[PDB]
């Protein structure tokens, strides 16, 4: 193991450095895009509004920035701390996702968050284990019946078990990865790729926060936005399994 | 803070010729603007937002560029185009200008008519002694003057004054004035003004003896 | 017809301050940003600062932070620039110009002269010595600008260069050349007429051949 | 236990609803004030710039907002977040499942690579964590042999002593991995003691909001100081993993 | 003196569209936002929309999205409003006014009448029956507005009310009262002078006792 | 879609009286503006940004308020103050107005001077029969008119027209016109116009017989 752990450590470091190189190569070209866009917006506005100095538009943007930073929303409801959104935010904590698409501004908010998470994550951890097992055994009850059909076309039962479990996660994937990707494509006006990026960033509990559904009740299907938090809950076990199976595959490594 | 560099600072075109003058920026900008200025008048907005023509500006003018390099072009030089052209930027406060590019008319080379004049008696009585050289109606503008007092060059108490390109013959002219005390003047005897022009390998020299 | 009408040229002692004005017409003063630009000689164009006539908001070039105060009078739709503790380096042409990205309309400019010099009339010295001959006027030690130099009361106007004046130790100096067929001189009398309005000086100097 | 899970589920919901209420109470007042401050700034600007309509200033603010949301900085008008140091660190934020996201991917290629990078990366790191966990625990366990022996020589009742060793354990971890970093970050990042603890815990829980990120500060000429902290993350996470699993057991004890 | 000069009143058929204009003076047209307001009768004032004359930018009250097109001619510093497929509900006074937060300068207004009715001259009928006596003119079945009623060519100006016109079967009707000492009438002549400019009608009625 | 409520919609003040009218918003607003309109003419900006007076407005006017309630006040009612006052908001697009508050002058009560007029011969010959009633120079404005044909009430073919408060005596006046076919008119003989005003419990009735 001493050899193993240092070998594994070095492997991971190499992986990180290779990741670093790929990411930099793909992302460094477009670093200044947002700056370019802000500059384009300023200069276009000055051309259009002659009674505005560059330096006056400057202060406007600083003052706007500070207000957005305080959680102001460009408006033309929308409360990210109304009970719906606040619930969802609490959900992002205990799941250890932590999108951060809305940040806490009060020192009180931060202090309570500490104890809320410290007590909340393990509790959800326990429930997740629980919900994981209940579904897993119920899925396995389903798995046996599928195994019977494979059994009745003379597939060796060890092969049938692998096939059923592979079918197991493939059913999970289609149920929880593809439906949401389609759902988000229609609902959020994202691309199929953006939606899969979101789904996976979510179910890995990375929670960048660049893409969020929001679970704030709006219109057409307002109740359905908080209902997504249940997709998260049902999805996470599936991914937990996938990650632990890749973990077992890495055990095989 | 952004620096605009215009090279070359002086350039010449015969009418009908294409002209291109450039403005490079110390760091990239979204748009360059250009002004035309003629002796005795304010700059005029000539081209703005890189390639937009101001009201009166004839179509023979265009602008182009992006990032750190911009250019003004005249498809076919005209006489009325001789002027100074300046680029300016306002993609970063404070707005800044180039040092400007003077566009002169090209013409046949011309030798300077050189004349030297001793101090007038009137001036000597007041104790000053100004020796004056007129280098007149020459082309091109590049010229070098040397003052020699009994053979030995002097570059101190010398003041030089140029006319702008003549609007009729397209030549240049300049005055060079050696200003001495009566005492320094009265010490020496031979005074020469020596002019170095493209039009000869051998300098043009006008001289006089105090006696 | 948009128009920026600047106040007359100003001549001020070192250390004094100065305020100059720019009255707009043909557009709404308050609708557009006013800037001031300094041109020392021809090459260098420097943005001084802007005022938003509507809001009274001002920004200055760091280089002019202490030196310049911009104000407006909305009622007279006039912009003002004040320059403080003036030094020789402030002697330049100052423009008011309009724009918040390009300067699209400029005043005719106003010339500032910083000098300890008092109104001084010019000393006028004649410059006397092939088909053509060149004579001259040395016009030195005068202040302030301008002088007018004519030959034979302006009847002799072809073959004339009058050079730009040059500030040397707070006084101006220039020369004038006239070229005439040598058949003309000294056959016919040739006199340069210098007028200095500031000092109510009118002086006529006949060019006489050196004895 | 199916009855118990429904009880557990509703307990979590109640917990989330109570969380919702507390958070709203603490956070919504300032979100509404921010909204009002944006409105005050617009109305002030309109009064000052008559050539600007309410609706045109609206689009300016929306367009500005989207650009700030893309990581644009209000302070500058000129023109590395993806320098080799920060890119390494970003890769680190993935496999740890922290995912600060204080810098976002802009390219479709970047996103697609990220998917497979994580899918392979997280379980790999999970394995190494288990590894570091065991080795860390063993090393500390070797250490506490001495400590429980001294209490036996001090004649302390033995069951008391190993709780005390673990009690010593809890303090030891906290000092080196909670308190040391909070003190470190307070000085280095110019945060408050409370901001730093918030950061540390949000980090070690792998929540990774991204409101606070150690090293991220553009001005600092200490790029290595960011990767060095990444080793703290590696050592810290097992410690916190232990704490997290154990507090679950305490909740198991209550249930 | 800032000033917004609107074009005169317009009368158009149901279904027709209509364009009205607002020329500004005393300030720069392009410096300030132009708005249009509808006042139906004298009741609640309705913002129709704005244009930025400098940018041509427009937004409309959702209630008028389809109804109104705002345009400007920068060179003539004139704003235009067009109203489409007109109904009797569009009959109102329309103002152009300036402002991006308060409406600080207004046009004099322009009255839009949507109607199938045709230029009709009025029938003028006398109204005849104390110290004082009240006589009247009925001026009925005319279109469009206005008429003017005077008494003895304005020799009688005190004791005079002209009532507002009202729609009677798609045409206008009003009457005018004059009060004079009963010693005066019918001792002396009292005649109302009615003018209907639209129909070039100028009619005099002597009030004769029953 | 912010709603402004001005209640009461009509109110009356004796000269020297203090007047306060209110504008309540459906939801909070940063500033309220007010317009004065006198029949026949455009609204005038009266008070803007809650409490700022527009150019001509006399100081007896003030405005005040915050959040969801705003208020226009006249310290001492004047005659020229009788007009409609409107509040308007632009803290939220689209800007919105109150339905307006008409302010009339209070004065001594006056009974209507009532006159009835039978159809003129000229009108009858064309087949129309309009019976006209003038209720003139009364105060206050509250009044009820009734028509009776042969002692039984008729409420069909009656059109009413009111004047604005008279600019000199502050009274009101109204016309009531019963319009019949010649046939219905000639059927009956007694025509009575019956006016119920505050100035008596017992109606004012003017009548005639077709006879
Ligand atoms: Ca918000
Ligand atoms: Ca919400
Ligand atoms: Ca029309
Ligand atoms: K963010
Ligand atoms: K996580
Ligand atoms: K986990
Ligand atoms: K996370
Ligand atoms: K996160
Ligand atoms: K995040
Ligand atoms: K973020």
């Amino acid at each position: 193991r001493s050899t193993t752990l240092l070998a594994l450590l070095a492997l991971v470091l190499l992986y990180l450095v290779s990741g670093a190189l790929v990411f930099r190569a793909l992302e460094q070209p477009h670093e200044q895009q947002a700056q370019r866009e802000l500059g384009e917006v300023r200069e276009k506005f000055l051309r259009a509004h002659p009674c505005v100095s560059d330096q006056e538009l400057g202060l406007l943007i600083k003052e706007v920035a500070d207000a957005l930073g305080g959680g102001a929303d460009p408006e033309t409801s929308h409360s990210a701390w109304d009970l719906g959104s606040a619930f969802f935010f609490s959900g992002t904590i205990i799941t250890t996702i932590g999108y951060g698409n809305v940040a806490l501004r009060t020192d009180a908010g931060r202090l309570f968050c500490i104890f809320y998470a410290l007590v909340g994550i393990p509790l959800f951890g326990i429930l997740l284990a629980g919900v994981g097992d209940r579904l897993g055994s119920s899925l396995r009850h389903g798995i046996g019946h599928i195994e019977a059909i494979f059994l009745k076309w003379h597939v060796p039962p060890e092969l049938v078990r692998v096939l059923s479990a592979m079918l197991f996660l493939l059913i999970g994937c289609l149920l929880f990865v593809l439906t949401p990707t389609f759902v988000f494509c229609y609902m959020e006006d994202w691309s199929k790729l953006e939606a899969i990026y979101f789904v996976i960033v979510t179910l890995t509990t990375v929670g960048f926060g660049d893409y969020v559904a929001g679970a704030d009740p709006r219109q057409d299907s307002p109740a359905y936005q908080p209902l997504v938090w249940f997709w998260i809950l049902l999805g996470l076990p599936y991914f937990a399994s996938v990650l632990t199976t890749i973990g077992n595959w890495l055990r095989v490594v | 803070q952004i620096v605009l560099t215009q090279s070359p600072a002086i350039m010449s075109a015969s009418p009908g010729e294409k002209v291109t003058m450039t403005c490079s920026a110390s760091s990239s900008v979204s748009y360059m603007h250009w002004y035309q200025q003629k002796s005795g008048t304010s700059p005029k907005r000539w081209i703005y937002d890189t390639s937009k023509l101001a009201s009166g500006v004839p179509a023979r003018f265009s602008g182009s560029g992006s990032g750190t390099s911009y250019s003004l072009t005249i498809s076919s030089m005209e006489a009325e185009d001789a002027a100074t052209y300046y680029c300016q930027q306002w993609s970063n406060s404070p707005p800044t200008f180039g040092a400007g590019a003077k566009l002169e008319l090209k013409r046949a080379d011309a030798a300077p008519t050189v004349s030297i004049f001793p101090p007038s008696s009137e001036q000597l009585t007041s104790g000053g002694a100004s020796v004056v050289c007129f280098l007149n109606n020459f082309y091109p503008k590049d010229i070098n003057v040397k003052w020699k007092i009994d053979g030995s060059e002097r570059q101190n108490g010398v003041l030089n004054s140029w006319t702008d390109q003549d609007s009729k013959d397209s030549t240049y002219s300049m005055s060079s004035t050696l200003t001495l005390t009566k005492d320094e003047y009265e010490r020496h005897n031979s005074y020469t003004c020596e002019a170095t022009h493209k039009t000869s390998t051998s300098p043009i020299v006008k001289s006089f003896n105090r006696n | 017809e948009v128009q920026l009408q600047q106040s007359g040229p100003e001549l001020v002692k070192p250390g004094a301050s100065m305020k100059t004005s720019c009255k707009v017409s043909g557009y709404s003063f308050t609708g557009y940003i006013m800037n001031w630009v300094k041109q020392r000689h021809g090459k260098n164009l420097e943005w001084i600062g802007l005022i938003n006539p509507n809001t009274g908001y001002t920004t200055y070039n760091q280089k002019f932070k202490g030196k310049a105060t911009l104000t407006v009078d909305k009622s007279s739709s006039t912009a003002y620039m004040e320059l403080l503790s003036l030094t020789s380096e402030d002697s330049a042409i100052y423009y008011c110009t309009r724009g918040n990205y390009v300067f699209d309309y400029w005043g005719q400019g106003t010339t500032l002269t910083v000098s300890s010099a008092k109104t001084t009339p010019p000393s006028v010295y004649p410059l006397a010595p092939n088909s053509m001959v060149t004579l001259g006027c040395l016009v030195k030690g005068y202040f302030p600008e301008p002088v007018t130099v004519t030959w034979n009361s302006g009847s002799l106007s072809s073959g004339v260069h009058t050079f730009p004046a040059v500030l040397q130790s707070d006084l101006y100096t220039l020369s004038s050349s006239v070229t005439v067929p040598s058949s003309s001189w000294p056959s016919e009398t040739v006199t340069c007429n210098v007028a200095h309005p500031a000092s109510s000086t009118k002086v006529d100097k006949k060019i006489v051949p050196r004895d």
